[PDB]
C-alpha cells in the first residue's frame, strides 16, 4: 500500500484513440469481448468490488478500554499496592491486608470503567449499522454482439457497457458513443450542475475530460456505450478509500491535557515518595519499612474516583447532543468542537443544498425573489398581477417533466422528478405556488410541440387556450434571453400590452446582468395568441415549415435559478466567525459559482475585496497592485498545485477570508495539513468521498447524515443525521461549557487529596496514632464524592462563553499551577486541619490529651500491652484504645464531608459570586443531602463496626468542622471578590485556574 | 451516689441509633424530594 | 525549554520569575500559615478550658476492667527450658520490672502511705475528687506479701526448676469499686469456700475438658492468703489526686505441671460490675499457654 504514489494526483490514458483504446485493452467496439475471454479477465485479476474494511473484534476494543493512560496510573497503583503486601508478608508475621483491598479495589475500578465506555461506544456502533442499505446492482454489458445485464462484481476490463438515464455507472468507462448523455459527478469531483458526457477529448485533467465516466456516479438523462478502462479497487474512488483507510487518526487535545495532569500528578508523588524516603532513613527505620512507605506515599496521591468522574462528565454532554441530533462514535469527540479555531467546510452537498432552485423572476421592469429554503419559512412574491398568472401558465405549459408516481405523500421540494434539472425546477416553483400542475396541464391540451434544437435554441409548442369564451390558440416558447429578445416585439406590463422600445430593452439587459451576476442561470419565456382565423381550430400545424410566427411574440418575463444554501447555513457560520473561528472554504467547483455562494453565506464579509476585484474596479493590471491590501482571497486548484509549503503558510497567515476552488482530494488535505503546520485545532465538515481525506487528517470530522457518502461517513468522528448546519454552533457551545466545568470538577476532587494524606505524615514524623484508616478514604473517594464532583457538570455560563476567544493551546492549560496552589495549597490545608481538630478533640473527651500522644504509636500499636497509661493515669487495653481510633476515623470522615460542602459551594463559580449566579442547580443540592445522608448511615447503622469499623459518634463531635467550612466560604468568597474589582491583579495571576 | 454508682460507666447508644438513623433517613427524602420536584 | 524555564537573560528570570516575585509568594504563604496556625492554636485552648484536671468526662469505654500479668508473653505463650538460662531471662527481667515498684524503701513515712488492715477489709473513701484536702493518702502493699514468687528468696521466681509464678493485676479505673458476688444458692461451685466478702475473687482453670488432668496444683498468693483483691485498696482517685499509689497483686504458682506438652490456661476475676466480652480476651479474664519444655 504505498501511500505516495497514492497520495499523487491521478492520472490517465483518456488523450487517445477508440482504436488505441481498443488495442491496448482489447476489445471489439461493435461486439465486445468473448464470454470465454471475459470469464479469463474475471479469475486473472478480482471482480469489480471495493474491498471491505479491517473488522474490528470487539475483544479488541474491550481491551483498549481496558487501557489508555488513566486506567494506565490506576493499574501501576494496583500493582504497588500488591507488591508492599508481598514484602509485608514475607517480613513480617500478621501482617494487615490494607494494601491487598487498596489493589483489588483499584482493579475494579478500571473495568469497571472500561466496561461503560465501551457500552457507550459499542450503543453507537449499532446505531451506526443501521443507516449501511446495500443493495445489489447489474449492469448492462454487450458479449458476442448481445445485451446481458450481469451482476456489478462481474464486469471486467474490455467489455463493452451501455448505460441508460437513471443507472449507474459500474466501473471507469472510456465512451466511445453517447446519445444526449449527462452524469452526476458530484460526489467524485464536486461539480453540482450535470455535465455532459461526449467521446469527444475536451481537458488535459481526467476529471474535467468528458470522455470518462466514473465509478458511483450517475447518469441522469441520455444514454451511452464505455469500453471499461478502471475496474475494482483500481478505480479512482477505490484509490481514494484505500487512501483513507491508510491514513493515521492522531490524537486528540482531551487526551492531551489529560496526559499534561498525570504527569503533574506523579512529578509531586513521587517528589514526596523519594523525599519522606531519606528523612525516615534519618530518623532511624529501616530499608524494608522505608520501602513501604515509598508505595504508600506515591499511591495515596492518586485520584480513583476522577477516572470515573471524568468519564460521567464527558458522557453528560454527549446526551444533550444526542438529542438535538448530533452523534458523535468516540467519546472524546466532544470536546474537540470548543477548542477548534478554524473550519474547512465543503460546498457542495455541506455549505449548499445541491438542488436546483427558482431564485429571482422578472416580470414588470421589476426584479422578484422567490423562497429557496427547504422548509419554505420566508417571503412570498406578490402573486396578485396578470403577468405572473401568464408566467405560471408559460413555464406549466412549455415544460416535459412530471413527478415521479407515488409522491403523493413527500413535500412538493423533497420529491423526485423525471427530468432535467430546469424543468424540474420550475415544475416545482409553478406547483408550489400556483396548485397542481397536472390539472393545469390537462385544462389546455398540448398540440404540437417541437423539441429543444441545438440551432434554435429555444422549445416551443402550441396548446388549446381554455377561456371558455376564446378557442383561439395559445403558443409559448422558452430559451435563452438574448435569442428570445431577438423574437419578441410587445411586452406584457401589469397585464396590458406595450411595445419594445430600448427603454425596457436596456431595462431587460441590465435585469440580464444583474442575475448573470449573482451567479444563476436566467431563462426567457413569452407566448403569443395565434390569430384563430388564419390557424382554425381543425387546421393541424404539423412540425415541418413556418406555421408559427418565430418573431412579433410577447415576452413576458425572465425566469433564473440556481442551488441555494441550507436554512441554518449563514447564521452558523455568522455565529461561528463571532467566536473567532476562522472560515476557509475548501471545494472543488467551478470559482464564479463558488465566489458568489461565498459572498452568500458569509465566508467572504460583504465589502472585502480580492486583487481582481481592485483591478477591474480601478482598470489597471492585476500585476501592479499590492497584495497586502487584499483581506479575502480565491485560490485556483491549478495554481494551488504549483506552491511551495512557505507560500501555503502566508496565504493562511496573511489573507483572514480564504476560498480554495476547484481543489482535488488530495489538496484538500494538504489544506488541512497546511492549517495544522502552525498550530491551531481544525474541524472539517463535509459530505462526499473527496472529503474523506480531509475529515480522517483535521483533527475533528464531521459528516453528513443524509447526503453523505458511506467512506466519509465510516472515516469521520462526527455524524449529522439531521443535516443541520447550526449545529455546529451548538456543539461549539457545549465544548466550552463542560470545559470549564471540567476544571471545577478536577479542584473539587484534588482539594480532598491533603486531608487524606498529612495524617499518615505526621504519623510517621510526629508518632501519633492514626487519623485516617484506609476503608474511610475508600469511602471518601469512591463514595460520596462522586455525586457532587458529577453534579458539577449541570453548571450554566456565568459570561458570555459565545463572546470570548478561542483558547490558546500553548497557554492556557487544564490544570495549571494556579489550581495545584488553590486545592493543595489553600483549600486542603484547612480541611486537614479541621479533620486533625476533630481528631484531638475525640481523643482529648476519652483520656488522651494532647501531651501525651506525641510518642505513643509504638505501645499504642503493640498487640501484647493490655496496659496503655492515659493522661488522667488509667489502664487502657489493647482493644479498647483500638476502638476509640477507629471512632476518630469516623469523625475524621464525618469533618471531611463537612469541609466538602463549603468546597462543593466555592467550586460552583471560578469568578462570580454566590448572591449571583444562584442555587439554581438541583443536582448539587441532592449532592449535599445524599453525601450527609451517607456518612449518617455508614456510622448509625448496626453492625457496621464488625464489617467496615466504623463506630457510632456521639452528637456533640458531629460540630467540630463547622467553623472551619464557613471560614472556608468566607475566604473563597473574598477570593472571588479582588479578582472582579481588581482586573489582571495578583489575585488573578496568582488563583484564577 | 457512691458505691451505687453505675451509671457514671453507662451510655445509651441504643436511643442514639435509632435517632440517627430517623433522622438520616428523613434528609434522604427530603433529598429525594429536591430532586424530583419540577418533572411533574 | 528545559534550558530557558530554568535561566534566561533578556527578562533576567530564575524558575519563571523574577527576583521580587518569590518573595511575594513567599510572604503571601507565610503569613496564611501564620494565621492558620494561630487560629487553631486557639480553637485548642478553648478546648484545654473544657476539660477537668481531676476526672474524665467519659468513662464508658473502660468500664468492665481487664486482667492483665506480669509477664509479657508475645502470643499469650510462656515457653522456656528448664536447662538453658537464656531462655526465661525476658520473663524474670519483666516480673522483676513490675515487683521492683513495690520495694519498701520507696513506701515509707506517714506521708503520703498509711499503715491498712492485715486482713481483707471494707472501701475507704478520703472524700470527693477535689484538691481541697491536699494530695489522698494509699494503702501500702507488701512485696513479702506473695510468699514463693517475689525475686526477694528466688529472684528468679520459680522458672528456674519448673514452677513458674504469674502475677495478676486488676486494670486501675477512677472511681471504681469492686463488687463481688453473694452468698445466695447461685455462685459458681469453686467461689462457696472461703467467702470474705471484702475479696474479689480470683481462680484458675483449664480451657479443655481434657487438659484438666496435665493441670496440677493452682496455688495462689495474696492478701491475708486469700485468690483474690482486698477491697480496701479502692477507690483509685487517678494519678493527680494519688500520685504513689500501689493496686493489689496476686501471685499464682503453677506447680506440678506435666513438661513437653502445651496447656491452656485460662483465669478469671467474678463480681457484678464485672463482665466479659467474646471480642476482648482480656476483659476480666485472661489466657496463657505455658509449656516447661525440658
Ligand atoms: C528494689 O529492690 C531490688 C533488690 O533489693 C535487694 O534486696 C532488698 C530486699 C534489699 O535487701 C536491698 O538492699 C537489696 O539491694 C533492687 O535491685 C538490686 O540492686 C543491686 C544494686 O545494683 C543489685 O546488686 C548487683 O548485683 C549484680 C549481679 O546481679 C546478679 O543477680 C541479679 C538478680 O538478683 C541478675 O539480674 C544479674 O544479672 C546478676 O545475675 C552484681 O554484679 C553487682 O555488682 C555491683 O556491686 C558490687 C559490690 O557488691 C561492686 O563490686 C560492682 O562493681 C558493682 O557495682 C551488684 O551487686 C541487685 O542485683 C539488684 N537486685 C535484683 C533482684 O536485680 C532494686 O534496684 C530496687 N529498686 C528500687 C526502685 O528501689
Ligand atoms: C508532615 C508534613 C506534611 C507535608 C505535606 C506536604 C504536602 C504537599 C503539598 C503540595 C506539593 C507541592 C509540590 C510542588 C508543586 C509545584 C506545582 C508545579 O510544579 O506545577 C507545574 C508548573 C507548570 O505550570 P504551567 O503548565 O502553567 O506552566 C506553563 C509554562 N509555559 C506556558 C510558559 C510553558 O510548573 C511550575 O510552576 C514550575 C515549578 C516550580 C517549582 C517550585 C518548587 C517550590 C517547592 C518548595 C519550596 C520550599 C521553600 C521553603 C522555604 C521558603 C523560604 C522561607
Ligand atoms: C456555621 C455553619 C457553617 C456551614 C458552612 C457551609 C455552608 C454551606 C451550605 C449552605 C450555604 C448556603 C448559602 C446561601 C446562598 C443563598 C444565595 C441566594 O439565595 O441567592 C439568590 C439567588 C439569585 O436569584 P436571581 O436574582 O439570579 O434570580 C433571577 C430570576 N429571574 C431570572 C426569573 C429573574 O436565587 C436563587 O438562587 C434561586 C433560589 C435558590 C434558593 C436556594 C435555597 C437552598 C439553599 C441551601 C440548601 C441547603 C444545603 C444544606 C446542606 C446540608 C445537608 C444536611
Ligand atoms: C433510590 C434507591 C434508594 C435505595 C436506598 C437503599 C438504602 C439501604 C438502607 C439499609 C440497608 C443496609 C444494609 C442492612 C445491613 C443489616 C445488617 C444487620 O442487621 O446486622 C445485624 C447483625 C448484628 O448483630 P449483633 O448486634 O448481635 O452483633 C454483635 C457482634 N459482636 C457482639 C460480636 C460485636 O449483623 C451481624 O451480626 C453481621 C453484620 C453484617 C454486615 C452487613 C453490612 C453490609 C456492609 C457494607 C454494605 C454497605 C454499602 C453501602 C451501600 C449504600 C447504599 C446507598
Ligand atoms: C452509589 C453509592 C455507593 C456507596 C457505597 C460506599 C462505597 C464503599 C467503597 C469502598 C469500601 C469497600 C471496602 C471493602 C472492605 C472489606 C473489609 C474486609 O474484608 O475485612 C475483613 C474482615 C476481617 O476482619 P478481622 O481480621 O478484624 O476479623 C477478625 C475475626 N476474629 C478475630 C474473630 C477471628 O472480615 C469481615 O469484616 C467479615 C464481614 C465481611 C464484610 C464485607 C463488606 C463488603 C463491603 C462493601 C463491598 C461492596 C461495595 C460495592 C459498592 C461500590 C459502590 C460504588
Ligand atoms: C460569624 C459571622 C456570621 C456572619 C453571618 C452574616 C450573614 C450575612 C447574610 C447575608 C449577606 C448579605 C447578602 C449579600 C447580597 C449582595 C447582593 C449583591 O448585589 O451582591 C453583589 C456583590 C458583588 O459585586 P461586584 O462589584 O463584585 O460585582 C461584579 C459583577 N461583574 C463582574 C459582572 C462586574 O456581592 C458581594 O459583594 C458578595 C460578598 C459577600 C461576602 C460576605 C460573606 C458573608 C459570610 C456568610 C454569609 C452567611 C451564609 C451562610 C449561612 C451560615 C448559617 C450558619
Ligand atoms: C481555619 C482556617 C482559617 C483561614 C483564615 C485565612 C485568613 C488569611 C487571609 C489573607 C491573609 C493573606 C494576606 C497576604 C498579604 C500579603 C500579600 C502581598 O504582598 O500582596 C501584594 C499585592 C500588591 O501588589 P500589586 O498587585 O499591586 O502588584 C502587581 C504585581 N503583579 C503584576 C504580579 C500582580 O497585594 C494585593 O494585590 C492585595 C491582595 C491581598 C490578598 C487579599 C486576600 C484576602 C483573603 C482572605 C481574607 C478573609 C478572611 C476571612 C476570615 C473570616 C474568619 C471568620
Ligand atoms: C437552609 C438549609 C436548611 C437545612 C435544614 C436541614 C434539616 C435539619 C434536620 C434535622 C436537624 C434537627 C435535629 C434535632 C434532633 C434532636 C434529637 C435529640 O433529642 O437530640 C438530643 C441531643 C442531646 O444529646 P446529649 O449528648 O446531650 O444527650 C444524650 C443522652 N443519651 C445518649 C443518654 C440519650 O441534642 C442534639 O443532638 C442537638 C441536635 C442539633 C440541634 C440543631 C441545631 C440547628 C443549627 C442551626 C439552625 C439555626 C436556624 C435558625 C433559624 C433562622 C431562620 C431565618
Ligand atoms: C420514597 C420514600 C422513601 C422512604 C423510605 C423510608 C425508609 C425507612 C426509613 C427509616 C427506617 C428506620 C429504621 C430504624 C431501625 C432502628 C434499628 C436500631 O436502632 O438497631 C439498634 C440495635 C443495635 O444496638 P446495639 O446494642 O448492638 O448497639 C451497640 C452497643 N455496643 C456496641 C456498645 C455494645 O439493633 C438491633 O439489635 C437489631 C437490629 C436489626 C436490624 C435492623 C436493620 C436496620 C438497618 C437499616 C435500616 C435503616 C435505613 C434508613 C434509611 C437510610 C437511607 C440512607
Ligand atoms: C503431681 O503429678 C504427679 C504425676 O505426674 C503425681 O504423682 C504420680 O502419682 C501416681 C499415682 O496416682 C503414680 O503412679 C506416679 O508414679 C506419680 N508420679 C510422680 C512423678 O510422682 C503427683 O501425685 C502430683 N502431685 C500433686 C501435688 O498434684
Ligand atoms: C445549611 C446548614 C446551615 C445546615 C447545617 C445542618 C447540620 C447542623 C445538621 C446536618 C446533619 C445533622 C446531624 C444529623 C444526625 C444527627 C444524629 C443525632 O443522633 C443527633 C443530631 C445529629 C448529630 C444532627 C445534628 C445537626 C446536623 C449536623
Ligand atoms: C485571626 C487570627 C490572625 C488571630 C490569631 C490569634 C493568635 C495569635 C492567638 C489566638 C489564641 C492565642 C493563644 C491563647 C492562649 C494562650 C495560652 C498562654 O498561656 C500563652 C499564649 C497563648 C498560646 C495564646 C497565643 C496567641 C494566640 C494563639
Ligand atoms: C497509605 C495507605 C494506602 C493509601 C492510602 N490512601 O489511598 C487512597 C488513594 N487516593 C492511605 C492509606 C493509609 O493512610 C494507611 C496506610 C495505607 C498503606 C498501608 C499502610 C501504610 C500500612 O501498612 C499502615 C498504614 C497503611
Ligand atoms: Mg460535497
Ligand atoms: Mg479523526
Ligand atoms: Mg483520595
Amino acid at each position: 500500500d504505498l501511500d505516495e504514489l497514492k497520495k499523487e494526483v491521478s492520472m490517465d490514458d483518456h488523450k487517445l484513440s477508440l482504436d488505441e483504446l481498443h488495442n491496448k485493452y482489447g476489445t471489439d467496439l461493435t461486439r465486445g469481448l468473448t464470454n470465454a475471454r471475459a470469464k479469463e479477465i474475471l479469475a486473472r485479476d478480482g471482480p469489480n468490488s471495493l474491498t471491505p474494511p479491517p473488522t474490528t473484534p470487539e475483544w479488541i476494543k474491550f481491551c483498549r478500554q481496558l487501557f489508555g493512560g488513566f486506567s494506565i496510573l490506576l493499574w501501576i497503583g494496583a500493582i504497588l499496592c500488591f507488591l508492599a503486601y508481598g514484602i509485608q508478608a514475607a517480613t513480617e508475621d500478621e501482617p494487615a491486608n490494607d494494601n491487598l483491598y487498596l489493589g483489588v479495589v483499584l482493579s475494579t475500578v478500571v473495568i469497571v470503567t472500561g466496561c461503560f465506555s465501551y457500552y457507550q461506544e459499542a450503543k453507537s456502533s449499532r446505531i451506526m449499522d443501521s443507516f449501511k442499505n446495500m443493495v445489489p446492482q447489474q449492469a448492462l454489458v454487450i458479449r458476442d454482439g448481445e445485451k446481458s445485464t450481469i451482476n456489478a462484481e462481474f464486469v471486467v476490463a474490455g467489455d463493452l457497457v451501455e448505460v441508460k438515464g437513471g443507472d449507474r455507472i459500474p466501473a471507469d468507462l472510456r465512451i466511445i458513443s453517447a446519445h444526449g448523455c449527462k452524469v452526476d459527478n458530484s460526489s467524485l469531483t464536486g461539480e453540482s450542475e450535470p455535465q455532459t458526457r461526449s467521446p469527444e477529448f475536451s481537458s488535459e485533467n481526467p476529471l474535467e475530460t468528458r470522455n470518462i465516466a466514473f465509478f458511483s456516479t450517475n447518469c441522469v438523462e441520455g444514454t451511452a456505450r464505455g469500453v471499461v478502462v478502471y475496474t475494482g479497487d483500481r478505480t479512482v474512488m477505490g484509490r481514494i478509500a484505500t487512501l483513507a483507510s491508510g491514513l493515521e487518526v492522531g490524537r486528540t487535545p482531551i487526551a492531551i491535557e489529560i496526559e499534561h495532569f498525570i504527569h503533574i500528578i506523579t512529578g509531586v508523588a513521587v517528589f514526596l515518595g523519594v523525599s519522606f524516603f531519606i528523612l525516615s532513613l534519618i530518623l532511624g527505620y529501616s530499608w524494608l519499612e522505608a520501602v513501604i512507605f515509598l508505595i504508600g506515599i506515591i499511591v495515596a496521591n492518586v485520584p480513583e474516583g476522577l477516572l470515573a468522574t471524568v468519564t460521567v462528565c464527558l458522557t453528560l454532554t454527549a446526551k444533550r447532543m444526542a438529542r438535538k441530533n448530533c452523534l458523535v462514535k468516540n467519546l472524546e469527540a466532544v470536546e474537540t468542537l470548543g477548542s477548534t479555531s478554524t473550519i474547512c467546510s465543503d460546498k457542495t452537498g455541506t455549505l449548499t443544498q445541491n438542488r436546483m432552485t427558482v431564485a429571482h423572476m422578472w416580470f414588470d421592469n421589476q426584479i422578484h425573489e422567490a423562497d429557496t429554503t427547504e422548509n419554505q419559512s420566508g417571503a412570498a412574491f406578490d402573486k396578485t398581477s396578470a403577468t405572473w398568472s401568464a408566467l405560471s401558465r408559460i413555464a406549466a405549459l412549455c415544460n416535459r417533466a412530471v413527478f415521479q408516481a407515488g409522491q403523493d405523500n413527500v413535500p412538493i421540494l423533497k420529491r423526485s422528478v423525471a427530468g432535467d434539472a430546469s424543468e424540474s425546477a420550475l415544475l416545482k416553483c409553478i406547483e408550489l405556488c400556483c396548485g397542481s400542475v397536472q390539472g393545469m396541464r390537462d385544462r389546455n391540451p398540448k398540440i404540437v410541440e417541437i423539441p429543444f434544437n441545438s440551432t434554435n435554441k429555444y422549445q416551443l409548442s402550441i396548446h388549446e387556450n381554455e377561456k371558455s369564451s376564446e378557442s383561439r390558440y395559445l403558443l409559448v416558447m422558452k430559451g435563452a434571453p438574448e435569442r428570445i429578445l431577438d423574437r419578441c416585439s410587445t411586452i406584457l406590463l401589469n397585464g396590458a400590452e406595450e411595445p419594445l422600445k430600448e427603454d425596457m430593452k436596456e431595462a431587460f439587459q441590465n435585469a440580464y446582468l444583474e442575475l448573470g451576476g449573482l451567479g444563476e442561470r436566467v431563462l426567457g419565456f413569452c407566448h403569443f395568441a395565434l390569430p384563430e382565423d388564419k390557424y382554425n381550430e381543425g387546421y393541424p400545424f404539423d412540425a415541418d415549415e413556418p406555421n408559427f410566427p418565430t418573431t412579433d411574440l410577447c415576452f413576458v418575463g425572465l425566469m433564473a435559478m440556481i442551488d441555494p444554501p441550507r436554512a441554518a447555513v449563514p447564521d452558523a457560520v455568522g455565529k461561528c466567525r463571532s467566536a473567532g473561528i476562522k472560515v476557509i472554504m475548501v471545494t472543488g467547483d467551478h470559482p464564479i459559482t463558488a465566489k458568489a455562494i461565498a459572498k452568500g453565506v458569509g465566508i467572504i464579509s460583504e465589502g472585502n475585496e480580492t486583487i481582481e476585484d481592485i483591478a477591474a474596479r480601478l482598470n489597471i493590471p492585476i500585476g501592479q497592485v499590492n497584495p497586502r491590501d487584499a483581506k479575502a482571497c480565491v485560490v485556483h486548484g491549478s495554481d494551488l498545485k504549483d506552491l511551495s509549503t512557505e507560500v501555503l503558510d502566508d496565504i493562511l497567515h496573511y489573507h483572514t477570508e480564504i476560498v480554495f476552488a476547484r481543489t482535488s482530494p488530495q489538496q484538500k488535505l494538504i489544506i488541512v495539513e497546511g492549517c495544522q503546520r502552525q498550530g491551531a485545532i481544525v474541524a472539517v465538515t463535509g459530505d462526499g468521498v473527496n472529503d474523506s481525506p480531509a475529515l480522517k487528517k483535521a483533527d475533528i470530522g464531521v459528516a453528513m447524515g443524509i447526503s453523505g457518502s458511506d467512506v466519509s461517513k465510516q472515516a469521520a468522528d462526527m455524524i449529522l443525521l439531521d443535516d443541520n448546519f447550526a449545529s455546529i454552533v451548538t456543539g461549539v457551545e457545549e465544548g466550552r461549557l463542560i470545559f470549564d466545568n471540567l476544571k471545577k470538577s478536577i479542584a473539587y476532587t484534588l482539594t480532598s487529596n491533603i486531608p487524606e494524606i498529612t495524617p499518615f505524615l505526621v504519623f510517621i514524623i510526629g508518632n501519633v496514632p492514626l487519623p485516617l484508616g484506609t476503608v474511610t478514604i475508600l469511602c471518601i473517594d469512591l463514595g460520596t464524592d462522586m455525586v457532587p464532583a458529577i453534579s458539577l457538570a449541570y453548571e450554566q455560563a456565568e459570561s458570555d462563553i459565545m463572546k470570548r476567544q478561542p483558547r490558546n493551546p500553548k497557554t492556557d492549560k487544564l490544570v495549571n499551577e494556579r489550581l495545584i496552589s488553590m486545592a493543595y495549597g489553600q483549600i486542603g490545608m484547612i480541611q486537614a486541619l479541621g479533620g486533625f481538630f476533630s481528631y484531638f478533640v475525640i481523643l482529648a473527651e476519652n483520656g488522651f490529651l494532647p501531651m501525651d500522644l506525641i510518642g505513643k504509636r509504638v505501645r499504642w500499636d503493640d498487640r501484647w500491652i493490655s496496659d496503655v497509661e492515659d493522661s488522667f493515669g488509667q489502664q487502657w487495653t489493647y482493644e479498647q484504645r483500638k476502638i476509640v481510633e477507629f471512632t476518630c476515623h469516623t469523625s475524621f470522615f464525618i469533618s471531611i464531608v463537612v469541609v466538602q460542602w463549603a468546597d462543593l459551594i466555592i467550586c460552583k463559580t471560578r469568578r462570580n459570586s454566590i448572591f449571583q449566579q444562584g442555587m439554581k442547580n438541583k443536582i448539587l443540592i441532592f449532592g449535599l443531602f445524599e453525601e450527609t445522608a451517607l456518612a449518617a448511615f455508614l456510622s448509625y447503622c448496626p453492625g457496621t463496626d464488625v464489617a467496615l469499623r466504623m463506630y457510632p459518634l456521639k452528637p456533640s463531635w458531629w460540630f467540630c468542622a463547622f467553623p472551619y467550612s464557613l471560614i472556608i466560604f468566607l475566604y473563597d468568597e473574598m477570593r472571588r471578590f479582588i479578582i472582579r474589582r481588581s482586573p489582571g491583579g495578583w489575585v488573578e495571576q496568582e488563583t484564577y485556574y | 451516689e457512691g458505691p451505687d454508682n453505675d451509671e457514671r460507666f453507662t451510655y445509651d447508644y441504643y436511643r442514639l441509633r435509632v435517632v440517627g438513623l430517623i433522622v438520616a433517613a428523613v434528609l434522604c427524602v427530603i433529598g429525594i424530594i429536591i430532586l424530583l420536584a419540577g418533572k411533574c | 525549554g528545559w534550558k530557558k524555564f530554568l535561566w534566561d537573560s533578556e527578562k533576567k528570570e530564575f524558575l519563571g520569575r523574577t527576583g521580587s516575585s518569590w518573595f511575594k509568594i513567599f510572604l503571601f504563604y507565610l503569613i496564611f500559615y501564620g494565621c492558620l496556625a494561630g487560629i487553631f492554636i486557639g480553637t485548642i485552648q478553648v478546648l484545654l478550658l473544657t476539660l477537668s484536671d481531676f476526672e474524665p468526662k467519659y468513662q464508658d469505654r473502660v468500664a468492665p476492667p481487664g486482667l492483665s500479668h506480669a509477664p509479657y508473653a508475645i502470643k499469650t505463650e510462656i515457653s522456656f527450658s528448664i536447662s538453658n538460662p537464656k531462655s526465661y531471662e525476658s520473663f524474670v527481667k519483666s516480673m522483676h520490672k513490675l515487683m521492683d515498684l513495690y520495694n519498701e524503701s520507696s513506701q515509707a513515712g506517714n506521708s503520703p502511705f498509711e499503715d491498712c488492715s492485715d486482713t481483707p477489709a471494707d472501701y475507704i473513701k478520703r472524700g470527693d475528687l477535689d484538691d481541697s484536702q491536699g494530695q489522698k493518702k494509699a494503702c501500702r502493699f507488701s512485696r513479702m506479701w506473695l510468699k514463693n514468687c517475689s525475686g526477694l528468696d528466688d529472684t528468679t521466681y520459680g522458672y528456674a526448676e519448673g514452677k513458674p509464678c504469674v502475677v495478676a493485676k486488676l486494670n486501675r479505673i477512677i472511681g471504681f469499686y469492686p463488687k463481688p458476688l453473694k452468698n445466695t444458692t447461685d455462685l459458681p461451685e469453686e467461689l462457696q469456700a472461703n467467702y470474705n466478702q471484702y475479696v474479689l475473687p480470683l481462680r484458675c482453670a483449664a480451657k479443655r475438658e481434657e487438659d484438666r488432668e496435665k493441670i496440677g496444683s493452682i496455688e495462689y498468693f495474696g492478701l491475708g492468703g486469700y485468690a483474690g483483691f482486698p477491697l480496701q485498696y479502692y477507690p483509685y482517685y487517678g494519678k493527680r489526686l494519688q500520685k504513689k499509689y500501689l493496686q493489689p497483686l496476686l501471685a499464682i504458682q503453677f506447680t506440678n505441671l506435666t513438661q513437653n506438652m502445651e496447656l491452656r490456661i485460662e483465669c478469671k476475676v467474678y463480681g457484678e460490675n464485672i463482665d466479659y466480652s467474646e471480642k476482648d480476651r482480656f476483659r476480666g479474664r485472661f489466657e496463657v499457654k505455658i509449656e516447661v519444655k525440658s
